[PDB]
């Protein structure tokens, strides 16, 4: 009847025009009631420290321990060289190099090539 | 010993006095902020003299009164230029910001960190002057940050709301972009010429190449934000009401324009950046009126309408007139420092409401209020003989008698009725009507500070264009003869204009609803551009500057190279070399081959 | 007070060892995937879904209010993208891939029309600017010692 | 923001915020009242047309249509309430806000000023103290054994007892602290 | 709909301790315990500062060359000029074009 | 120059034989009175160096860096011992001995006349060094920081000093005075090549080069504060100061032996700079900064023109300050929460006013905001390589828009937006801290205030 709205990576799907969320199964409310009881011993756990009156400190929270882990010390031992892996490597700390160098090279060759015919306009330039 | 001089020294030094007394035992009392304001009005007040010696004899000097270092040829000196701009611009500055300060005394009541927010005021007051008085490079740089990081700081006033930090990111990020030019024009106006100072500068470049200049144009871009890199001055708007009314309206934000008309000596002499200066300035004036006309938010409104006005001083620009755009710069100042002002009126006395389709019928139920605004109004529409006439309606003539780009033409002429189009629909949503605000009723202006600050502006807004135009000296040839349509043109468009809002504007009266076009969308939500542009570079970058530089190559292939080999080899060695079962009988025969192999191999070559 | 165990590991490949990570993690067995297992270096951290935080309720009484972030729920690998002071994804109005469209056909009809209007400007029907003294030679430059061809302008 | 959340919301419940949603925005393109008052009562009863439908295929199609119907024609820019989370005031006054425990740390002499409230503060840290142990044991008892089910959280029963976890929901700063 | 009978008095009696917390943030009459001319504004802030820089330009400044560069009066014809006496003679009979 | 070195030495039995309870007062005031004496050096000439006798000199280079050291020296007293209360009186006195060896190796390095000499001193630092991180650091990665500090620098090391005793076979001389004097060409063959890189691998490896850099974030972070202090404001500065030194001997080849370097520098510098925009640790933070800033210096060294060695220098100060200040005020942090992570402890704004304060001047300072000496110096580099080549304003630009965004977003981090609620032991800022600050930074505006004493020789 109307236009349609599709989603992109930076501009994502709402929750209203989701087809998942309109054909709904016994299973899927168990799952979200699941989900919900999850969310709750979380919530009841966070809470008995927050309330506590002899709790003096940091609430230390292991997802913000594992993700910061996760960011930096888990990723070497999870790693293998792989075609993917090799060649990504290869191209973003090569290529860039080998580019800037044939670039500042071409550059100054031409401005030395200038400098020798003495033709490049160097009146007034003392300071370098 | 000719007080020039010593005024123009002394205006711009008695403006720190409070920022010295900041921690005395006035800085933590409820009179500071009327103390500023008190320096502000005597700078203002001292800051007339030279002005009128200008006036008079037409007097013009440049003080080098400190040397800071020398290089081994070039002498870095603290140097103040008080040529026509500064002797003009500091008054006017002076006075805007003397009223926006007494309207701060009673918008920010409330506020915990009043005297903080006058500290701030006066801290960008001192960089801006510092930007404008700067007789070399690196002291206008001085300023360029100065005023940079003073509204970073002034934007995101209210720390704890996200979107604020947001904006004043934003803010830095693009006038970062800018200051890329900015330092490209110092390293090649300092290996070209050898100098800082604009007096060698203009010297020794009687034809200037392109570098210098795309590098000074990429900078007033940035400081004034025009199309490439206009989005962060609407977003600006997350600011107090008193700082957008001084800093993004009226003061800081035409201090890009400022820096093209103080080069304009070698602007004069390329065409290329000329063309490319009145393009930019056509495509933004364009942009941004063409956005203005749908928002409803009116701080939103007015944002959107300085970033069309400046649009417009960067086509004056273009086509060679740049005291045609000081002026405008300094007519531009009063009636939208009162525009702002009028807005933030309104938003106090709504309990803080900025949206016009919650504003009702203020007409009668604020009057000094409408009228301030109605004549605001008027003077930015260009009304004859107010002070928008005597400089949007020359630069529309000049645009008009001059050689130059026909669609750039176009777009100024678009852009001059959309202005009068934005103007209708600010009056006629806010001002006209019946209530559509909140039944409890706190509608009250009637407070002195406010009224006073606004009639200062409102007596500027109807007086300074004549008062200034009357007493500077000619420095443009005058277009004297035109044909008599030519000369209606800029009055023609701007009723056509009203004539179009009012239209559209009554039509909303009509009991019929209709989905909206893909026009009004575009023009709603700011031709898309902060939608893709702060979405999709920004992931790119921050996606890239993780999965690449950081893990990639950080994290595995640097480490995998050089350290991780090593202690691999190194340990394969060792369990190859230690791991002897202890046996005799191995590393006998082991000597054997030894000796054999020495015997063959050294002992054979002698 | 975080025991090992806790702490990420590798690629999961048993379905014994992805309910064991999905425990550790605080998520439904259904719920919880890996990223591919490429040499990237991921390992055991799950993937959750790409929407940025802003996407999230702000009605509800979150943990960290600012963050919308609750406690001990498992964190998106790149959190600090999209803390919404940052990239944000959330559902547009006007479809994406049509944005586009719109801003990349408004930039270049503007760059061509400029294009052609440089090449058919606008001008009045006047001939050149006349000035005195030989097209003021002293004036703009000087070279007193030269004597320029003469330029002359004549009364009409 | 004071509700415990359900784990789904009903046909119903959507319904209802879909007719909310619709009526501000339609509001939203309507800015005078009359006109909003016209075409609101046209949606209403384009909502109430369709209220009596026992079979619930159709109702949640219908549902589907009327949300793909408001996104096509919503409101690019919406009126929004200053304080709402989209508002030009959302968190304005959020700088403004110390938690109590920092007044702990005030120097002897801040606290030589203001003597019956810190007697007060005194008062009220031995309730909780007192409380604390109650309600945990209310707690305790109260949750069924494969934990909580939801965030919902019970009053207090006894003599004089405290609803559990009352501490830092009952010493909030405030709206407007400073 | 609406709250159950847990949910409802849950709310009076956190809205009860809240009302009592919120009255308990009031101010008593001492709450704050304090432990124990008119043109002078121009002169401490306009003669002064100008006193300094005027006495900082004339003697120290202006005591090296191109430190105060001023660009040269414009002259006219039919002026006298000060120093000299010289007059300036008048230009080149107008065509008068009146 | 024994005037300062003995009383150091003095410093080391003076600490041995304190009472218990006066060791860190006794060593600060005498470490300040150094730091004052240490300010004679300032006064240089335009022609030549102080030489005092055969064995130390004084250039007009070496002076600041002798300065700030001995500057440095009490601020590092004042930021341990806050966490070292709980130590044995024995362990603090090592402790302490510890940074006045340091001291007295760096006063002796930035002075000596003669290559083998400064390389025997440049070497005896990394001792001290590697006990305080492996000693006092508190996580266990430190003993693997400690490693990569150790090899990545001795693998860059005793190639130079092979080069530095060959060279002494062929001149006849060490001496740098000689050196300069009987400077001779270098011919362009595969020797002479290898021995360029020889003589130029080791202060790469210090500075750090992009691509050898890997340990600097690991000392940096598992170093106790002192350490860390130490280690970005001085000891990354030995690998310039011994460049600017080591160059008058290596033309022409530097000509064009200096292009990898060139772009892995500019090209490190970007990423460096894009690193820290994703960081969950704010000490790596203000490494990876460090990186970017020595990429830059590298740049300077590498074009070999006078404005780029006056940036090189200026820089160097400068970010020795600035880099010491933001350690501190992340450790501040930490102690209070005892955690590195940046998104834990938020709002701190509200919480500690003048402690945000100290945050914004220093950030201020790193995105090198006019007229600061971060500035100048950056922006003389900026300069020198324009003329080097047009194109570079490029990658120089990238950077500056990069800096700021990660400084800034640091923080915004920190700083602002809400507190975190469950947080409720951040006390108040005590006198110590704001005084640290204040020593730090009151130093950095001072000194733009007369910039042509950290301007270098040229
Ligand atoms: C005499 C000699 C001089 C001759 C001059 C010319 C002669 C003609 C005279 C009149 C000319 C213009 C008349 C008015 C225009 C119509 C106004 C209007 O709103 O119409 C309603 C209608 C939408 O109304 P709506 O959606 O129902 O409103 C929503 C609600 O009302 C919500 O209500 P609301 O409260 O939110 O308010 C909405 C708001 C705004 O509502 C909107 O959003 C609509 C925007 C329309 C106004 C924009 C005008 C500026 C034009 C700049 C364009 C530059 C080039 C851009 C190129 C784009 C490239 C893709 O309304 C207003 O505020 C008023 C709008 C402006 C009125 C003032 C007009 C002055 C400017 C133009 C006239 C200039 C006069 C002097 C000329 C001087 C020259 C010498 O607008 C249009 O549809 C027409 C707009 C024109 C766009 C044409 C662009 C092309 C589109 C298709 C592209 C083709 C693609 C082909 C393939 C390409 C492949 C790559
Ligand atoms: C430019 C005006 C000149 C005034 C003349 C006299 C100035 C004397 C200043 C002496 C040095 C400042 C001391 C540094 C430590 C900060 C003090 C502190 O800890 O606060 C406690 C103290 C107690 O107040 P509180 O009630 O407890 O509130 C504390 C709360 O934490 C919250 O406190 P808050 O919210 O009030 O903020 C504290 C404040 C303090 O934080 C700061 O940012 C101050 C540090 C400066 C920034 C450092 C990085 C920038 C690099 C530039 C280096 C310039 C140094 C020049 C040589 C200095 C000689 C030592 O930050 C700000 O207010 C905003 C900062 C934005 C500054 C933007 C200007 C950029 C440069 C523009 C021109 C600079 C060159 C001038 C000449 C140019 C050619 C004519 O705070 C104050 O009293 C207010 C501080 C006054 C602000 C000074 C800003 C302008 C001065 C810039 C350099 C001075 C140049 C003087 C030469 C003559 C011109
Ligand atoms: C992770 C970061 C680590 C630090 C980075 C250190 C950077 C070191 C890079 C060395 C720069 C140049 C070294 C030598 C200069 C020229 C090299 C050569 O490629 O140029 C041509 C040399 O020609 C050929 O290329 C021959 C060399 C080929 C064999 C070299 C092996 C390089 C392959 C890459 C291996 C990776 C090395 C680094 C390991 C980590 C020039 O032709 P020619 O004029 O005749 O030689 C000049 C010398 N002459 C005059 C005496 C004759
Ligand atoms: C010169 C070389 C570089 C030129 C610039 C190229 C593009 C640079 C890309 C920068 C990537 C930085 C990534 C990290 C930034 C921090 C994250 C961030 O900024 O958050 C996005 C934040 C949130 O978006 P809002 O709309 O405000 O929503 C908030 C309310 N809910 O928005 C932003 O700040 C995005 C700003 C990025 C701008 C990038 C696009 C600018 C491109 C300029 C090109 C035009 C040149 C102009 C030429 C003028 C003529 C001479
Ligand atoms: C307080 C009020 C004091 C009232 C009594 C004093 C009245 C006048 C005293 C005159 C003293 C004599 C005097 O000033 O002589 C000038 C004397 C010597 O000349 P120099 O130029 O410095 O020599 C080159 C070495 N740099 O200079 C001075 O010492 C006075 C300096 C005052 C400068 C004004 C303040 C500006 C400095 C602010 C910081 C700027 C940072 C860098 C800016 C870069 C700009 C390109
Ligand atoms: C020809 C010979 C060339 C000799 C080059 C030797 C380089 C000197 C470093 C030697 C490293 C030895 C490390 C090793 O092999 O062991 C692997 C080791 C096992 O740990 P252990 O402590 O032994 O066990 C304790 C728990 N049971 O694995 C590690 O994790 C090592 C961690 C520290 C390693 C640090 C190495 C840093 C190297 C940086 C570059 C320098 C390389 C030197 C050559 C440079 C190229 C000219
Ligand atoms: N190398 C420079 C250092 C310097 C810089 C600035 C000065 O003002 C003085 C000296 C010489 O000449």
């Amino acid at each position: 009847s109307f236009p349609k709205y599709k989603p992109s990576r930076l501009a994502t799907l709402p929750a209203t025009l989701d087809p998942a969320e309109y054909d709904i199964s016994p299973e899927t409310r168990k799952a979200q009631a699941e989900r919900l009881a999850i969310r709750s011993r979380l919530k009841r756990e966070y809470l008995l420290q927050y309330n506590d009156p002899n709790r003096l400190g940091v609430i230390e929270d292991p997802a913000l321990i594992r993700w910061t882990y996760a960011r930096s010390a888990n990723i070497y031992p999870n790693f293998r060289p792989t075609p993917k892996t090799s060649l990504l490597g290869a191209l973003f700390g090569i290529g860039p190099l080998f580019f800037w160098y044939y670039v500042f090279k071409t550059d100054r060759d031409k401005k030395e090539k200038l400098i020798q015919e003495g033709k490049l306009d160097q009146t007034f330039n003392i300071s370098y | 010993m000719n007080p020039f001089a010593s005024l123009t020294l002394t205006t711009l030094t008695i403006l720190t006095i409070p920022i010295m007394m900041s921690n005395s035992n006035i800085y933590k009392t409820n009179l500071y902020p009327n103390y500023v304001k008190t320096t502000v009005s005597y700078a203002f007040t001292l800051s007339l003299v030279p002005l009128l010696m200008f006036m008079h004899t037409g007097q013009e000097m440049i003080i080098s009164n400190w040397h800071w270092m020398t290089l081994q040829t070039v002498e870095l000196s603290l140097s103040f230029k008080m040529d026509y701009f500064s002797v003009m611009f500091i008054p006017v500055a002076l006075f805007v910001t003397w009223s926006i300060m007494e309207f701060s005394m009673w918008y920010m009541h409330s506020d915990p960190f009043i005297n903080r927010f006058f500290k701030y005021l006066l801290l960008f007051l001192i960089t801006m002057m510092i930007l404008v008085t700067a007789n070399n490079l690196f002291q206008l740089f001085i300023g360029w940050e100065g005023v940079g990081i003073m509204s970073f700081l002034l934007i995101g006033w209210w720390h704890g709301r996200t979107d604020a930090n947001t904006a004043a990111l934003q803010a830095i990020l693009y006038n970062r972009i800018g200051d890329i030019g900015f330092v490209l024009s110092m390293a090649w106006f300092l290996t070209h010429s050898n100098a800082w100072d604009l007096q060698q500068i203009f010297m020794l470049n009687n034809e200037c190449p392109n570098m210098p200049l795309i590098g000074l144009l990429l900078a007033a871009a940035g400081k004034s934000a025009q199309f490439g890199l206009h989005p962060w001055l609407p977003s600006a708007m997350e600011g107090p009401t008193p700082v957008s009314a001084l800093l993004h309206s009226s003061t800081m934000v035409v201090a890009g324009v400022f820096l093209l008309i103080r080069f304009y000596p070698l602007m004069e002499t390329n065409k290329l950046v000329q063309t490319m200066t009145l393009c930019l300035g056509a495509i933004t004036t364009l942009f941004t009126a063409l956005c203005a006309i749908t928002q409803n938010d009116i701080k939103k409104i007015v944002a959107f309408s300085t970033s069309s006005q400046l649009g417009l001083m960067m086509v004056t620009i273009g086509i060679n007139q740049p005291h045609l755009a000081f002026l405008h710069i300094c007519m531009h100042a009063f009636f939208k420092a009162m525009l702002f002002m009028c807005s933030g009126s309104i938003i106090h006395s709504l309990n803080d409401e900025q949206d016009i389709r919650k504003m009702g019928g203020l007409y009668k139920a604020m009057p000094f209020t409408t009228t301030a605004l109605i004549i605001g109004s008027l003077a930015l529409t260009g009304m004859p003989y107010l002070t928008g006439f005597y400089s949007k309606d020359l630069i529309i003539e000049a645009v008009n008698m001059s050689y130059t780009n026909a669609w750039a033409l176009l777009m100024t002429l678009i852009a001059t009725s959309l202005t009068a189009a934005y103007s209708t629909r600010i009056i006629f949503f806010a001002f006209l009507g019946k209530p559509r605000f909140p039944p409890l009723v706190l509608i009250n202006e009637n407070n002195p500070l406010l009224i006073n600050s606004i009639k200062r502006l409102l007596i500027g807004s109807i007086f300074a264009g004549f008062i200034i135009s009357n007493n500077i000296p000619p420095m443009t040839v005058p277009n004297t003869t035109m044909p008599l349509y030519m000369k209606m043109t800029a009055l023609i468009v701007t009723i056509m204009g009203f004539m179009l809002a009012l239209e559209l504007n009554n039509t909303t009266y009509y009991l019929k609803f209709k989905y909206p076009s893909q026009t009004y969308k575009f023009s709603n939500m700011l031709g898309y551009y902060p939608s893709i542009m702060h979405r999709l570079p920004t992931y790119h970058n921050l996606s890239m500057s993780q999965k690449s530089a950081s893990s990639l190559l950080d994290l595995i292939w640097l480490e995998t190279i050089l350290p991780k080999t090593t202690s691999f080899i190194q340990m394969k060695m060792s369990i190859m070399v230690s791991n002897q079962k202890g046996l005799i009988k191995l590393y006998f025969l082991s000597f054997l081959i030894t000796i054999m192999i020495s015997m063959t191999l050294f002992n054979y070559h002698e | 007070h975080v025991t090992k165990d806790m702490f990420p590991g590798p690629y999961p490949k048993t379905p014994e060892e992805r309910a064991a990570a999905a425990k550790k993690y605080n998520m439904r067995v259904e719920d919880y995937e890996p990223y591919p297992d490429d040499g990237m270096g991921y390992g055991d951290y799950p993937k959750l879904p790409d929407r940025s935080q802003q996407e999230r309720d702000p009605w509800y009484d979150w943990d960290h209010p600012d963050l919308r972030l609750n406690w001990g729920e498992p964190i998106h690998w790149d959190l600090d993208m999209y803390i919404r002071n940052r990239v944000d994804t959330s559902p547009t109005p006007v479809s994406w891939n049509t944005m586009c469209k719109h801003l990349f056909g408004f930039v270049a009809f503007m760059l061509f029309m400029f294009w052609v209007g440089e090449i058919y400007p606008s001008y009045q029907p006047v001939g050149p600017k006349q000035y005195p003294y030989n097209d003021l030679y002293l004036e703009r430059g000087g070279d007193p010692t030269k004597e320029p061809e003469p330029v002359v302008h004549y009364e009409i | 923001a004071f509700s415990a959340p359900a784990a789904y919301l009903t046909h119903q419940q959507k319904v209802l915020r879909l007719y909310k949603r619709a009526l501000r925005h339609l509001e939203s393109w309507c800015v005078h009242r009359d006109k909003y008052r016209y075409f609101a009562c046209l949606m209403r009863a384009r909502f109430d047309e369709h209220k009596n439908e026992k079979d619930m295929v159709k109702a949640t199609q219908l549902l589907r249509q009327a949300e793909e119907e408001f996104w096509y024609g919503q409101h690019p820019q919406p009126y929004i309430f200053p304080e709402s989370p989209g508002g030009t005031s959302y968190e304005r006054y959020e700088c403004y806000k110390v938690p109590e425990w920092c007044l702990d740390d005030w120097h002897p002499s801040e606290k030589a000023m203001y003597p019956d409230y810190f007697a007060k503060r005194e008062q009220w840290k031995r309730l909780r103290r007192e409380s604390w142990e109650r309600e945990v044991k209310q707690l305790q008892e109260e949750t069924p054994p494969g934990g909580p089910r939801t965030e919902a959280l019970p009053p207090a029963r006894k003599e004089g007892d405290l609803p559990p976890l009352w501490w830092h929901i009952v010493t909030r700063p405030r709206e407007r602290p400073m | 709909s609406g709250y159950t009978p847990d949910e409802k008095l849950r709310l009076q009696q956190l809205r009860e301790l809240r009302r009592r917390w919120l009255k308990d943030q009031e101010l008593s009459p001492r709450e704050p315990v304090l432990p124990p001319r008119h043109s002078i504004f121009a002169v401490t802030h306009v003669l002064i500062p100008v006193w300094i820089i005027h006495y900082y330009l004339k003697y120290h400044v202006t005591a090296k060359p191109y430190t105060v560069v001023e660009r040269k009066p414009r002259i006219f014809p039919g002026d006298t000029i000060l120093e000299t006496g010289e007059v300036i003679p008048l230009m080149k009979e107008f065509p008068d074009q009146h | 120059m024994l005037k300062i070195i003995i009383p150091t030495t003095m410093l080391l039995p003076m600490t041995w034989m304190s009472k218990h309870n006066m060791i860190w007062i006794n060593a600060t005031v005498h470490s300040l009175l150094i730091s004052l004496i240490s300010l004679s050096l300032l006064n240089q000439l335009g022609e030549n160096s102080l030489n005092f006798s055969l064995t130390f000199f004084s250039d007009s280079l070496s002076a600041p860096l002798l300065v700030l050291t001995t500057w440095l020296l009490p601020l590092m007293l004042m930021a341990s011992q806050s966490h070292l209360s709980k130590e044995t009186t024995t362990r603090k006195k090592l402790y302490i001995t510890m940074l006045i060896l340091l001291q007295l190796f760096l006063i002796m390095t930035f002075t000596a006349t003669e290559l083998i000499l400064f390389y025997i001193l440049f070497e005896a630092t990394l001792v001290p060094t590697l006990i305080i991180i492996t000693r006092w650091g508190n996580q266990t990665e430190r003993l693997n920081a400690g490693l990569y500090f150790l090899f990545y620098t001795l693998a860059g090391s005793l190639p130079l000093l092979v080069a530095l005793v060959y060279i002494q076979n062929t001149t006849g001389s060490l001496n740098f005075l000689i050196i300069h004097y009987w400077s001779h060409p270098l011919s362009n063959s595969w020797s002479n090549i290898f021995m360029w890189l020889a003589c130029i691998m080791a202060f790469m490896v210090k500075m750090p080069l992009y691509g050898l850099h890997l340990w600097l974030p690991k000392a940096h972070v598992e170093a106790p504060i002192a350490g860390s202090m130490v280690l970005a404001a001085v000891l990354l500065k030995l690998g310039g100061y011994g460049m600017m030194r080591i160059t008058t001997i290596l033309n022409p080849l530097t000509n064009y032996m200096a292009y990898p370097f060139l772009m892995l520098s500019m090209w490190g510098m970007i990423m460096t700079s894009s690193i820290c925009l994703r960081q969950t640790d704010l000490k790596s933070l203000i490494a990876y900064s460090s990186v970017s800033h020595m990429a830059l210096v590298i740049v300077a060294i590498m074009i070999q023109t006078p404005w780029s060695f006056m940036g090189a220098t200026a820089l160097m100060i400068a970010h020795g300050l600035t880099s010491s200040m933001l350690f501190c005020l992340a450790n501040t942090n930490y102690e209070r929460v005892h955690s590195r992570t940046m998104i834990l402890a938020r709002g701190l704004q509200t919480l500690l006013p003048l402690m945000a304060t100290w945050w914004l001047v220093a950030s201020l300072t790193n995105l090198a905001l006019p007229p600061s000496i971060n500035l100048i110096g950056e922006l003389f580099i900026i300069t020198a390589s324009f003329s080097w080549s047009n194109i570079t304003i490029i990658l120089m630009g990238m950077n500056m828009m990069i800096t700021a965004l990660y400084s800034l977003y640091m923080l915004i981090t920190t700083q602002r937006g809400k507190y975190t609620h469950h947080i409720n032991n951040i006390k108040p800022s005590f006198t110590r801290e704001n005084a640290l600050m204040a020593l730090h930074i009151l130093p950095l505006l001072l000194l733009t205030l007369n910039p042509k004493m950290i301007l270098g020789p040229l």
